[PDB]
């Protein structure tokens, strides 16, 4: 499970993503959208070109859930009970996209603190968002 | 597969930048450190008790940087890899059968740890490039299973 | 790949024997049951809202029985799979975008449907033979994305 | 999550499996051995030959830890937390492994039950057997 080590570690590095979660958000979509095309097909209703204000508001909900996630991790099914009916239910979202973009936050965030996402970090963080990516994928099992 | 200008260009330009032996032994010690089963194939290795210990295991480093050596055989014939590893795949299906789920966890911690290094010439672009490149590696490997 | 005698043997004898319509239908309502995301991708189908629903679904069980006919097409053609479904690897990659590891949970669906049906022919070397078949289907579908 | 439902489907299915412990077990150790090789090398101490006394013994062991899955469905964790250790810790398990045993133990069912084995039988066994392999691999996160 996740210790408290791994929850202060997560923490140190969220409030930095917190200063500016339409950047840190859009840009994890834009490199799913573009490393794997696949994931596009979800979103035909959006503008997809780069900076759009649909990408970068969606990026900003992403980063904003993911958010409410990092406070209550001891509650994750419960918190993010809405969130999961939805990705389930009505977006039929496949499963292996939910690690498509954990991975690439993750590359957001190795780009974004270079040096300080160190492995014990990242170990953090892959907890984190399997964690979270269980959860939105629960409806289904 | 098949390699365009561009994305050749974000191979090679990147690779001649990197410190294979930092990157190397990064990624091998986040291998074992955040899949930790993967440590079974490295019985002979010593102390991987602790992710500190990993990091500071001579022998990970060391053979992190002969795979990342490994990788860029890879950038440097991208249009014949799937012959450049078909050495490689027996010896890790045939030999140490190993699951060919985890090259694919590996070429993810190779991506990741560019990533950290790199920050400003790994666009999104140059990410698509390079995890086509792991993908292919991946593969190349995968095919003494198939 | 590569087909010894025993296992073409294992794979011809078993599938001259199955209720083509049958199976397909069984192994697409299962797999729009077990995998319940895989409903997204069959819109115009109507009714899929529960387990009964989807099983007396006469465009499902349509089109598990033409879904099944191809992997006959595979069992017809052994030596030359990654050949006859390059068509439908277009389609499935470039137009369905149907993410790859969902081919081989059909395939996994397709084992334990034959099974059901074929107790005592179903062997463990049986078995062998048929997951190298599903697997190869599945990864000649895959191509169109590697 | 298992419904009622899904738990009853379970039990009407297992009294049957609970009968024949050795067989079932050692039907699907001997499947994912065939059929997976690879997984052979976890048990290079094991005679692997067809029915041999440890491939029997090991497979009503299995069968026996299942069927106290089963009866402590809703305390499954706690239930396997010695197994969990020791598949984690000891034996070093890939993940990937528990989907393939899984998947056979369902070949055994299906071949077993035949017509009996409906898609809800199915439905139900592989939430089962895939809340069973989270547990078994949860002290890797
Ligand atoms: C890190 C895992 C994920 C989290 C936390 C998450 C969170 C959210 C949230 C909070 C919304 C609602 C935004 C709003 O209310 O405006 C949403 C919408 C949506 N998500 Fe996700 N999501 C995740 C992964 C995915 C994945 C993997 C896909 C598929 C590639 C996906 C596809 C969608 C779609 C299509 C919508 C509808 C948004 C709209 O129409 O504006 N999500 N997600
Ligand atoms: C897919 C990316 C990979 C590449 C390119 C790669 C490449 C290599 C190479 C070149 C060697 C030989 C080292 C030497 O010359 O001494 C090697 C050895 C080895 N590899 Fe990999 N490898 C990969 C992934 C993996 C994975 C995912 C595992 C399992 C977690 C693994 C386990 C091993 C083991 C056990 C050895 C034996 C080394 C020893 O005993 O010292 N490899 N690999
Ligand atoms: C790997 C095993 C599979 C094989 C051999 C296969 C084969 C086929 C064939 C032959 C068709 C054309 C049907 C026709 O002639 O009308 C088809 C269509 C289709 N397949 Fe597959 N398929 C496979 C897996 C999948 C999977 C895993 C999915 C997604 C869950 C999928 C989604 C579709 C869809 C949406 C169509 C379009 C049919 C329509 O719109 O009516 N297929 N497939
Ligand atoms: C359905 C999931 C599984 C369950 C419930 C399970 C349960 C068990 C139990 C109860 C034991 C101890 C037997 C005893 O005390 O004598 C055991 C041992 C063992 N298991 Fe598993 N197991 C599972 C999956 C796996 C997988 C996927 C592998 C790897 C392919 C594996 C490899 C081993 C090994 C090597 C032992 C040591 C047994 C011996 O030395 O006799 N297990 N397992």
């Amino acid at each position: 499970m996740l210790t408290e080590d791994d929850k202060q570690l997560i923490q140190h590095v969220w409030e930095k993503v917190l200063e500016h979660q339409e950047d840190f958000g859009a840009e994890a979509l834009e490199r799913m959208f573009i490393v794997y095309p696949s994931t596009k097909t979800y979103f035909p209703h959006f503008d997809l070109h780069h900076d759009s204000e649909q990408i970068r508001h969606h990026g900003k909900k992403v980063v904003g859930a993911l958010g409410d996630a990092v406070k209550h991790i001891d509650n994750l099914s419960a918190t993010l009970s809405e969130l999961s009916n939805l990705h389930a239910y009505n977006l039929r979202v496949d499963p292996v996209n939910f690690k498509l973009l954990s991975h690439c936050f993750q590359v957001v965030l190795g780009a974004h603190l270079g040096r300080e996402y160190t492995p014990q970090v990242q170990v953090a963080y892959d907890k984190f968002l399997a964690a979270v990516s269980a959860v939105l994928a629960e409806k289904y099992r | 597969v098949h390699w365009t200008s561009e994305e050749k260009q974000y191979i090679t330009s990147l690779w001649a930048k990197v410190n294979v032996g930092e990157v190397g032994g990064e990624a091998l010690a986040r291998l074992l450190i955040v899949y930790p089963w993967t440590q079974r194939f490295f019985a002979s290795f010593g102390n991987l008790s602790s992710a500190n210990a990993i990091l500071h295991n001579a022998k990970v480093l060391a053979h992190g940087q002969k795979v990342l050596t490994s990788f860029g055989e890879a950038v440097k014939n991208l249009d014949n890899i799937k012959k450049t590893f078909a050495q490689l795949s027996e010896l890790h299906c045939e030999k140490l059968h190993v699951d060919p789920e985890n090259f694919k966890l590996l070429g993810n911690i190779l991506i990741i740890v560019l990533a950290t290094h790199f920050p400003k010439e790994f666009t999104p672009a140059s990410q698509a490039a390079w995890t086509k490149l792991v993908n292919a590696v991946a593969h190349a490997l995968a095919l003494g299973y198939h």
